[PDB]
């Protein structure tokens, strides 16, 4: 069946500027007898059900701001969105309503790019309640920072542990276009006990050197 | 308006079936197409099925083509969708859309998970106050299946709130933490409880997080 595919996959653009974004079906969806592109393209902001912004290949829905724009003919799409807003950070997907299956492309995910953001970082040691249970889990926080990227490491008694922790990280905000990173170290209670020097060492961009919060059991 | 809610997922063995249903109100229901869409979290957008005005013309995607089966119920406002010989790579949150010059309109989606693990609810521990500005949350270890849901202060505290994603353990239980950024100041004099729900396993929880 119809196949369309995105470009790009990913798309970092700045705030204020136009972002452009393709899709590529592989057959033509001008449905002659209705003189339109059977092409919808859809807004999915973080956690929400996906919002249609544009049928027929270059109609907007009613109450979608005009910065969003379709075009293109055939076989060759373009959704554009000028004057980026922070709001604008969400996944875009496009999709033929020409033949059944009625095929979505695989996505092109908007990223806002801002200004350099270091994280605060916190650290959190096990609760009194999970160590009766058995287990100990530190968590570090890295708090509001951009771009994404970061390394969170984890020194026990200055011993750099590897293998032994997870990341989590928010979707980039819809208003401040910062991100969040929980790392969670987890080791059993017998483990936690016989070590005293518990570290989270956070390196950014926006950090001038290495930022290190700790505690001792 | 345009209302529509999906209900009727959950967690369901392997070859086993499962019955959605999609509640439409605000509008002439029997006036449109209406179509099914599921989204593996963190994943794109498939398309499942549709059914024309009277349920004369359907269509399937190549996945689901023979084990699934859309209708509707014009007099009563509902879709449905019938799946029978559920597989893993049905997981997903899955979506009823009204068809106008698009899919116009979508539910807030209901999550189905394929799968012969047990349902297990969370313990919920505090993340003690570090300390200017404190950080403080609530961990919640140990669930499954997905979602859980959590608020502050039954939803009074919303600023400086991140509720993580959750993550897959290695124990293959789910594991996610909230946590909330305040004025160091008001750990003296402000209560902080976060509210978890894990409906799943009829899992419901407040948890002071105090120093
Ligand atoms: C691909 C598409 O646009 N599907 C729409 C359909 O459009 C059909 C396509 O077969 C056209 O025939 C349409 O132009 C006829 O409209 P109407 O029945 O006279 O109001 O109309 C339905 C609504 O009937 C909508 O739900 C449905 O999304």
């Amino acid at each position: 069946d119809i196949q369309l595919t995105q470009s790009p996959d990913s798309l970092a653009v700045s705030l204020g500027e136009r972002a452009t974004i393709n899709c590529k079906s592989s057959q033509s969806i001008f449905r002659t007898s209705r003189n339109k592109n059977l092409l919808n393209w859809y807004q999915q902001r973080p956690g929400q059900p996906p919002r249609l912004l544009i049928h027929w290949a270059s109609t907007r829905k009613s109450g979608v701001p005009d910065r969003f724009s379709g075009s293109g003919f055939g076989t060759d799409f373009t959704l554009t969105i000028t004057s980026l807003q922070a709001e604008d950070v969400a996944i875009y997907y496009c999709q033929q309503y020409f033949s059944p299956p009625y095929t979505f492309g695989q996505g092109t995910k908007l990223e806002i790019k801002r200004t350099v953001a270091a994280p605060s970082v916190f650290i959190f040691p096990p609760s009194d309640e999970q160590l009766k249970s058995g287990t100990a889990s530190v968590v570090c926080l890295l708090n509001n920072f951009y771009p994404r990227e970061a390394k969170v490491q984890w020194k026990v008694d200055n011993a750099l542990q590897s293998g032994n922790s997870q990341e989590s990280v928010t979707e980039q905000d819809s208003k401040d276009s910062t991100y969040s990173l929980s790392s969670t170290l987890t080791l059993s209670k017998a483990d936690y006990e016989k070590h005293k020097v518990y570290a989270c060492e956070v390196t950014h961009q926006g950090l001038s050197s290495p930022v290190t919060k700790s505690f001792n059991r | 308006e345009v209302q529509l809610v999906e209900s009727g997922g959950g967690l369901v063995q392997p070859g086993g079936s499962l019955r959605l249903s999609c509640s439409a109100s605000g509008f002439s229901f029997n006036s449109f197409w209406m179509h099914w869409v599921r989204q593996v979290p963190g994943k794109g957008l498939v398309w499942i099925s549709f059914t024309n005005n009277e349920g004369t013309t359907t269509a399937y995607a190549d996945s689901v083509r023979g084990r699934f089966i859309i209708s509707r119920d014009n007099a009563k406002n509902t879709l449905y969708l019938e799946m029978n010989n559920l597989r893993g790579e049905d997981t997903a949150v899955y979506y009823c859309a009204r068809g106008d010059g698009g899919l116009d309109d979508w539910g807030q989606g209901t999550l189905v998970t394929v799968s012969s693990a047990s349902t297990k609810g969370p313990s919920v521990f505090p993340l003690a106050p570090s300390s200017g500005t404190a950080a403080l949350g609530c961990l919640v270890k140990d669930y499954f299946p997905e979602p859980v849901t959590v608020s502050w202060n039954s939803g009074a505290l919303t600023s400086g709130v991140h509720t993580f994603p959750a993550v897959l353990q290695s124990s293959g239980l789910y594991s996610l933490s909230s946590v909330v950024t305040v004025p160091s100041s008001s750990l003296g004099t402000q209560t902080y409880i976060c509210n978890v729900n894990h409906k799943p396993s009829n899992t419901k929880v407040d948890k002071k997080v105090e120093p």
